[PDB]
C-alpha cells in the first residue's frame, strides 16, 4: 500500500510526553533496418536506419539523401510533408509528432509514405490518441452502419458534456477535486479500538515544508484531536510558526483566520491531497497511519501553486455529432412463431449423423414459456429446416427484456435402444422498443469451454462479428405495422384498472391472487434470506399476494420481483407500477438487481437511481469491478447504468483511471470488445488531459508485454543467466528508457514512476517470465517519509480470480475492522490489463514460510529474531490476528493449495496468502508451525493463546455470515466474465455450504467449531 | 414403499437435482430432503413449463400436504394422488419418475484420456482462432501496403511522363535512363509484396481448413463424453 504493511511496533505517544511486435512477423527489429522511403516526387529511395531513429532525424536523413536522386528541385523544403504509413491494424496513419521512434510506430512493412497535410486538422487528427488508448484505430466505428452505434456515439456526449460542465463549474477548486480526489473512509466515526491507539483522542502529525530554491525541510511537530478537518490543521501550524513574544493573541486568532485558506496538505511522498473538509482521521492515509504505528507526515503547500498545474480545459465535441406508422404491442393478436430457415455450414464430420436441428427458447434469464426445439428432419449437407415454430405465449405477454435463444447443438441416449455446434441469442425488441420483424441473419458464436448445456442464454445477445462462421437466417412475423412496445402511460392504465378489477373477489379455486394480513405474516423472515435461498411455489404465490403489503419492507424487492409471472402481461404491469414508487434500498441491496436475473429496464432502471444517491464515490471504487462486469449484460448500448458510471468516472479521476483499465483489459474479448470499445471512446474524447499519462501507461505495457514474448517463446529459453544479459541490454536501449521511465503506476496512479533501478529489476523463475521492475519514487519527500517502488510485471497467468479474491479479503477485512476487532488482512495491489497480462504489487519484506527454512520451532525462532525483546510481544498479537484472518477467509472462499510456499510472513510479525488462482472447490489451514508461533513458544493447542485464538474466528466467521449476501451478490455479478469458476450460480453454492446460511446461526457456529480444532499436523512435497 | 422410494434422494441438495432434471417433459418429478429440519422436512421439484418448480411438503402434528387443509399422511399418499387440484396453475399430473440403477477402475479412466484431449483440442481450437484472425487482419494490411505503392506509379507516370521529354531535348538526356531503373524496382518491389500476401492467402485458407477439423473431432467427443461421465455416477 503505502509503506509497504510494514508496521513500527513502537508508538506509545511520548516522543516529547491480436499480438505485439516491432513490425509484423519480427519481435524486435535489428540495431539497424533499410527503410524504404515513398517520395512525392515519386521515387523510392531506401534510407538506412538504426532502430531507435527519431522521425525528425529519418526525416532529416531522407531529405538530405534524396537530392542525390533524380527530381529534387520537385521538393518542399523539408518540413512541409509529415511521414505516413501502414500500422500492423492495418490503418494508414499520418505520424503528426515525429518525436515518435522508428521502434515505436506499430509499422506493418518498413516503408514510410511521404506526403502533405490534406485533411488539415494537426488536433483533431490527434484523436489518434483515442485510439492508441483503447488500442483499436477510432473509426473502426465511423465505418459501422448499425444505428444503435452510431446513435450511443452521438447521445453519450450529453453526459460528457453535463461531467465536463461540473468539473468547471466552481472554476479552480472542483478541477482539483477531480483530479485529486479525497481518498477517504465512508464512516467518519473511529472504532473504538483505533480510538485506544490515541487514548488521549489525538495525534501527533508532522508537518513539512519546502523553503530553499533547491529545498529545504522544515518540521513543526503538532499534536490534534484526530476528528479536525485540514483547515483547521493548517491553522495549528500557523499558529505555531507565527507563535511570538511580540504577538499578542486577538492579534494571532486574526490572521490565523486570514491565512487558514491560503494552503492545502499533501501525503508525503504520493501525490494525494487533502481537499476537502473532512475529519482528519477519515483520511485512508492517516487511519492507515494510527494503524502502522506511524506519524502521519503532511506538507503544507500553497493553494495556489497546485492550481497552477492543471491544465485540462479543452473539451471538444467531436466530427460525429450531427415518423412511420405503429401498432401498440398488444393490439397483436395470436401467439408468436418464429421460422427457423437454414443454416449455412455446420462443422460435423458426417460420418456420425446423431443429425441436426435449431432449439429455440423465448427467454428473460430464466424462459417464459415451454421451450421448442423444430424436426431433427435435416442430415446436414444442406442444413435446412424451413419452418415456422409455434411458440406458446400472447404477443401481448411479451416482457419488455424479452428475447430469443437458439443453438444447433447435438446430444445422446442412443447406447442401448434409448432416444453443442454453436448458439446465438436476439433481442426480440429494438432499443427504438420496435418489436423486430423480418429477414434476420445471425452469425453464431462458439460454444464456451465446459457448458454443454445446450442453450446457454447467459452468453450475450448480437450476431457474431465474424461472418466466417455458420450462420442462421431467420423469420420473424410482419404486421399490417411497425409493432412497438407501449408507452409507459398505456402501461399505468393496465395496471390501474386490472386492480380495480382485483376487488370482485369470490375466493375461487387459485391461490396466486388475493389482494389485513394477520401477525403470521411474519414472512419477514423471508426478506431475511441470501439471493440464492430458492424460493418455492408456495412462498412464490404467497408474495404476489401480500405484494402491497411489501411495501412496508422495501427490501424482499428482489424475491416479490422472482415472483411476478414474467410472462403475464397484467402481473408485469402492476409490478412495473410498483417498483415506480417503492423505497429505495441500500445500495448493496439494489446491486444483486444488476445481475442477470433481473433484466427488466424498470427494474433496472431503479437499481441505478438506487445506486446515483446512496453509493459513495468510496464504495464505487471498491465495487467497481462487478459494475463494470455487469454492463454485459444491458440489453443495448445505451442505457442508465452507463451514464451513470461513464459520469462518475468523468468526475472523479482516480474511479476513472480503473474504470479505464478494467474495460481495457477486456478489449481482446470479441463478445464485448465494441461495447467496451464504444465506452473506452466516449470516456478518452471527454476525460481531458488525462489521456497524455494513461497511453503513457499504455506505451509502457506494450514494451514489457513484448520484452516478455520474447523472454519465453522466441527462443530465450537460454541459461537463466543469458535471460539476464538479454533484460539489462534491452532496458538500457534509450527507446526502452524513455517508454518505461517516468510514468504514474497502473496499481495506483498517485504513485508516480520515476526511473529505473536497472541494477534491482530481474526476471523472476517462473516459466512464465516475470519481470520484477524497481522504480525511484521521484517524489521530492519521497525517500525519507515514504519509499523505493516495485512492481511485478507478469506475462501469461490469468490474474482475474487473484482480483477477485484481493477483492473479496479488503471487503472481508473492512467489515471485521468495522464490526470492531481487528484481524488484519493485506489484500495486496493486483491489476489485469490483458489476456493474462498484469502488474502485482511486491510487498517488501515478505518471505514465503518455505524460504524461511533455509525450523518447526525456528519459524517462532525467525520471529524473535527480527522482533527483539519487548517489541516481540505484539508481533505475536500480528501473526495471531493475520492467521485468523486467512483461516477464517480461506476456509470461507475455499482455497486449496495452501503450502507453505503460497504463505508468506512478513518480519513485523505479519502473515497473508498469495497466488490465490484457483477458486471454490475447483478443509482450513492450520500447520503446527503457525500454531507454534501463536503460543508464545511451547508445545502443550491447550494454551492460554490458543483460546483467544478461537474467539477471533468464531467471531469473524459470524460477521462474514451476516454480511452474507454483499459476497453472495459480489459473486453473483461475476457471471459474464470469461472466469472458469464462476459460469453458474452452481459455482457460488460452494460459500453458501462454507457459510452454513441454510441452519441457524447457533447451529453454523457449530459446525465451523467442528472444523475449527480439527487439521492437526519433507515439506516441499509430503510423504511418511 | 414408504420413506424409502424411486423418487426419494434426500441426501442431494439443490445443485444436484438441478441438472437431473435438466431438459426433459412436464412432469418429472423427485422428492429431496429440505434444508431446515424439524426432525424432518421434504421438498417435492416437479417440471412444467420448461423451468424446476419447488414445493413444500408439510408436518405439522402428523399429517401431510402443501397448503392450509392437509389430508395425505405418510409422504407416499401425498404423491400418490398425483397436480391438478392444488392450483390449477399447475394442471399437469406428476409423470417421469426419477429413480436409481475402486471396482470399476477401467471404465473411468476413458474419462480421463478422452478428456485429455479435449482439454487438448479445445486448446488447439482456441490458439487457431486467434492465429487465423492474425492472418486475416494482416492480409488486410498488405492490400493497404499494396495500395500505396500502386499509387506511387501514379505519382510517377504524371511529373515524369511531362519530364521524359523536357530531358529528351535539354540537350543532355541520359538522366532519363538512370530514372527507368527506379520504375524497374518500384514495380519488381510490387510484384515481390503481391506474392507475399498471396502466400499468406493460401496459408489462411488452409489455415482456416485446419481449424474445421478440430472442430470437427470436437463435436464428435463432445457427446460421447457424457455417456462415460454418466456410466460413472449410476
Amino acid at each position: 500500500s503505502y509503506y509497504h504493511h510494514h508496521h513500527h511496533h513502537d508508538y506509545d505517544i511520548p516522543t516529547t510526553e491480436p499480438s505485439s511486435g516491432e513490425l509484423w512477423g519480427i519481435h524486435l527489429m535489428p540495431p539497424r533496418i533499410l527503410v524504404e522511403c515513398l517520395l512525392p516526387n515519386g521515387m523510392i529511395v531506401t534510407l538506412e536506419c538504426l532502430r531507435e531513429a527519431t522521425l525528425i532525424t529519418i526525416k532529416h536523413e531522407l531529405f538530405k539523401e534524396a537530392r542525390k536522386y533524380p527530381l529534387h528541385q520537385l521538393l518542399q523544403d523539408e518540413s512541409s510533408y509529415i511521414f505516413v504509413s501502414v500500422t500492423q491494424e492495418a490503418e494508414r496513419e499520418e505520424f503528426f509528432d515525429e518525436t515518435r521512434r522508428l521502434c515505436d510506430l506499430r509499422l506493418f512493412q518498413p516503408f514510410l509514405k511521404v506526403i502533405e497535410p490534406v485533411g488539415n486538422r494537426e488536433e483533431k487528427i490527434l484523436n489518434r490518441e483515442i485510439g492508441f488508448a483503447i488500442g483499436m484505430p477510432v473509426c473502426e466505428f465511423d465505418m459501422v452502419k448499425d444505428p444503435e452505434v452510431q446513435d450511443f456515439r452521438r447521445n453519450i456526449l450529453n453526459v460528457c458534456k453535463e461531467a465536463v460542465d461540473l468539473r468547471d463549474l466552481n472554476s479552480p477548486h472542483s478541477r482539483a477535486m477531480y483530479v485529486y480526489p479525497p481518498n477517504v473512509e465512508s464512516s467518519p466515526e473511529l472504532p473504538k479500538h483505533i480510538y485506544n491507539k490515541l487514548d488521549k483522542g489525538q495525534i501527533i502529525v508532522v508537518i513539512w515544508v519546502i523553503v530553499s530554491p533547491n529545498n529545504d525541510k522544515q518540521k513543526y511537530t503538532l499534536k490534534i484531536n484526530h476528528d479536525c478537518v485540514p483547515e483547521q490543521v493548517i491553522a495549528e501550524a500557523i499558529r505555531k510558526k507565527t507563535r511570538s513574544m511580540l504577538l499578542s493573541s486577538e492579534q494571532l486568532k486574526l490572521c490565523v483566520l486570514e491565512y487558514q485558506g491560503k494552503y492545502i496538505l499533501k501525503v508525503c511522498g504520493c501525490d494525494e491531497y487533502f481537499l476537502e473538509k473532512y475529519p482528519l482521521s477519515q483520511y485512508k492515509y492517516i487511519r492507515s497511519c494510527i494503524m502502522l504505528g506511524r506519524m502521519p507526515n503532511l506538507m503544507l503547500m500553497a493553494k495556489e501553486s497546485l492550481y497552477s498545474q492543471l491544465p485540462m480545459d479543452c473539451f471538444t465535441m467531436p466530427s460525429y455529432s450531427r415518423e412511420t406508422s405503429t401498432k401498440s404491442l398488444w393490439v397483436i393478436n395470436s401467439a408468436l412463431r418464429i421460422k427457423i430457415l437454414c443454416a449455412t455450414y455446420v462443422n460435423v464430420n458426417i460420418r456420425d449423423i446423431d443429425k441436426i436441428y435449431v432449439r429455440t427458447g423465448i427467454y428473460h434469464g430464466g424462459e417464459p414459456l415451454c421451450d421448442n426445439v423444430n424436426t431433427q428432419r435435416v442430415p446436414c449437407s444442406n442444413p435446412r429446416w424451413n419452418e415456422w415454430l409455434n411458440y406458446d405465449i400472447y404477443i401481448p405477454d411479451l416482457p419488455r427484456a424479452a428475447r430469443l435463444c437458439l443453438s444447433i447443438c447435438s446430444v445422446k441416449g442412443r447406447k442401448g435402444a434409448k432416444e453443442p455446434l454453436a448458439w446465438g441469442n436476439i433481442n426480440l425488441f429494438d432499443y427504438t422498443d420496435t418489436l423486430v420483424s423480418g429477414k434476420m441473419a445471425l452469425n453464431l458464436w462458439p460454444v464456451p469451454h465446459g457448458l454443454e448445456d445446450l442453450l446457454n442464454p447467459i452468453g450475450v445477445t448480437g450476431s457474431n462479428p465474424n461472418k466466417e462462421t455458420p450462420c442462421l437466417e431467420l423469420e420473424f412475423d410482419w404486421f399490417s405495422s411497425v409493432v412497438k412496445f407501449p408507452d409507459m402511460s398505456v402501461i399505468e392504465e393496465h395496471a390501474n384498472w386490472s386492480v380495480s378489477r382485483e376487488a370482485g373477489f369470490s375466493y375461487s379455486h387459485a391461490g396466486l391472487s388475493n389482494r389485513r394480513e394477520n401477525d403470521k405474516e411474519q414472512l419477514k423472515a423471508i426478506s431475511t434470506r441470501d439471493p440464492l435461498s430458492e424460493i418455492t411455489e408456495q412462498e412464490k404465490d404467497f408474495l404476489w399476494s401480500h405484494r402491497h403489503y411489501c411495501v412496508t419492507i422495501p427490501e424482499i424487492l428482489p424475491k416479490l420481483l422472482l415472483s411476478v409471472k414474467w410472462n403475464s402481461r397484467d402481473e408485469v404491469a402492476q409490478m412495473y407500477c410498483l417498483v415506480k414508487d417503492w423505497p429505495p434500498i441500500k445500495p448493496e441491496q439494489a446491486m444483486e438487481l444488476l445481475d442477470c436475473n433481473y433484466p427488466d429496464p424498470m427494474v433496472r432502471g431503479f437499481a441505478v437511481r438506487c445506486l446515483e444517491k446512496y453509493l459513495t464515490d468510496d464504495k464505487l471504487s471498491q465495487y467497481l469491478i462487478q459494475l463494470v462486469q455487469v454492463l454485459k449484460y444491458e440489453q443495448y448500448l445505451d442505457n442508465l447504468l452507463v451514464r451513470f458510471l461513464l459520469k462518475k468516472a468523468l468526475t472523479n479521476q482516480r474511479i476513472g483511471h480503473f474504470f479505464f483499465w478494467h474495460l481495457k483489459s477486456e478489449m481482446h474479448n470479441k463478445t464485448v470488445s465494441q461495447r467496451f470499445g464504444l465506452l473506452l471512446e466516449s470516456y478518452c474524447r471527454a476525460c481531458g488531459m488525462y489521456l497524455k499519462h494513461l497511453n503513457r501507461q499504455v506505451e509502457a505495457m506494450e514494451k514489457l508485454i513484448n520484452l516478455t514474448d520474447i523472454l519465453k517463446q522466441e527462443k530465450k529459453d537460454e541459461t537463466q543467466k543469458v535471460q539476464m544479459k538479454f533484460l539489462v541490454e534491452q532496458m538500457r536501449r534509450p527507446d526502452f528508457m524513455d517508454a518505461l521511465q517516468g510514468f504514474l503506476s497502473p496499481l495506483n496512479p498517485a504513485h508516480q514512476l520515476g526511473n529505473l533501478r536497472l541494477e534491482e529489476c530481474r526476471i523472476m523463475s517462473s516459466a512464465k517470465r516475470p519481470l520484477w521492475l524497481n522504480w525511484e519514487n521521484p517524489d521530492i519527500m519521497s525517500e525519507l517519509l515514504f519509499q523505493n517502488n516495485e512492481i511485478i510485471f507478469k506475462n501469461g497467468d490469468d490474474l482475474r480470480q487473484d482480483m477477485l479474491t484481493l477483492q473479496i479479503i479488503r471487503i472481508m477485512e473492512n467489515i471485521w475492522q468495522n464490526q470492531g476487532l481487528d484481524l488484519r488482512m493485506l489484500p495486496y495491489g493486483c491489476l489485469s490489463i490483458g489476456d493474462c497480462v498484469g502488474l502485482i504489487e511486491v510487498v517488501r519484506n515478505s518471505h514465503t514460510i518455505m524460504q524461511i527454512q533455509c525450523n518447526s520451532h525456528t519459524l517462532h525462532q525467525w520471529l524473535k529474531d527480527k522482533n527483539k525483546g519487548e517489541i516481540y510481544d505484539a508481533a505475536i498479537d500480528l501473526f495471531t490476528r493475520s492467521c485468523a484472518g486467512y483461516c477464517v477467509a480461506t476456509f470461507i472462499l475455499g482455497i486449496g493449495d495452501r503450502h507453505n510456499s503460497n504463505i508468506m510472513v512478513k518480519d513485523d510479525g505479519q502473515l497473508f496468502h498469495i497466488d490465490f488462482g484457483h477458486f471454490l472447490d475447483h478443509p482450513f489451514v492450520l500447520t503446527q508451525d503457525f500454531l507454534i508461533v501463536i503460543s508464545k513458544g511451547a508445545q502443550e493447542t491447550k494454551t492460554r493463546e490458543f483460546e483467544r485464538f478461537q474467539e477471533m474466528c468464531y467471531k469473524a466467521y459470524l460477521a462474514i455470515r451476516q454480511h452474507a449476501n454483499l459476497f453472495i451478490n459480489l459473486f453473483s455479478m461475476m457471471l459474464g466474465s470469461g472466469m472458469p469458476e464462476l459460469q453458474s450460480f452452481d459455482d457460488i453454492a460452494y460459500i453458501r455450504k462454507t457459510l452454513a446460511l441454510d441452519k441457524t446461526e447457533q447451529e453454523a457456529l457449530e459446525y465451523f467449531m467442528k472444523q475449527m480444532n480439527d487439521a492437526r499436523h519433507d515439506w516441499i512435497f509430503h510423504t511418511i | 414403499s414408504l420413506q424409502n422410494a424411486e423418487w426419494y434422494w434426500g441426501d442431494i441438495s439443490r445443485e444436484e437435482v438441478n441438472e437431473k432434471l435438466r431438459d426433459t417433459a412436464d412432469g418429472t418429478f423427485l422428492v429431496r430432503d429440505a434444508s431446515t429440519k424439524m426432525h424432518g422436512d421434504y421438498t417435492l421439484t416437479l417440471r412444467k413449463g420448461g423451468n424446476n418448480k419447488l414445493i413444500k411438503i408439510f408436518h405439522r402434528d402428523g399429517k401431510y400436504g402443501f397448503s392450509d387443509p392437509l389430508t395425505f399422511s405418510s409422504v407416499v399418499e401425498l404423491i400418490n394422488h398425483y397436480l391438478a387440484q392444488y392450483n390449477p396453475k399447475l394442471d399437469v399430473k406428476l409423470l417421469y419418475p426419477v429413480s436409481k440403477y475402486k471396482k470399476l477402475h477401467e471404465y473411468n479412466t476413458q474419462f480421463q484420456e478422452k478428456s485429455r484431449e479435449y482439454d487438448r483440442l479445445y486448446e488447439e481450437y482456441t490458439r487457431t482462432s486467434q492465429e487465423i484472425q492474425m492472418k486475416r487482419t494482416a492480409i488486410e494490411a498488405f492490400n493497404e501496403t499494396i495500395k500505396i505503392f500502386e499509387e506511387q506509379c501514379q505519382t510517377q507516370e504524371r511529373y515524369s511522363k511531362e519530364y521524359i521529354e523536357k530531358f529528351k531535348r535539354e540537350g543532355n538526356e541520359k538522366e532519363i535512363q538512370r530514372i527507368m531503373h527506379n520504375y524497374d524496382k518500384l514495380k519488381s518491389r510490387i510484384s515481390e509484396i503481391i506474392d507475399s500476401r498471396r502466400r499468406l492467402e493460401e496459408d489462411l485458407k488452409k489455415q482456416a481448413a485446419e481449424y474445421r477439423e478440430i472442430d470437427k473431432r470436437m463435436n464428435s467427443i463432445k457427446p460421447d463424453l457424457i455417456q462415460l461421465r454418466k456410466t460413472r455416477d449410476q
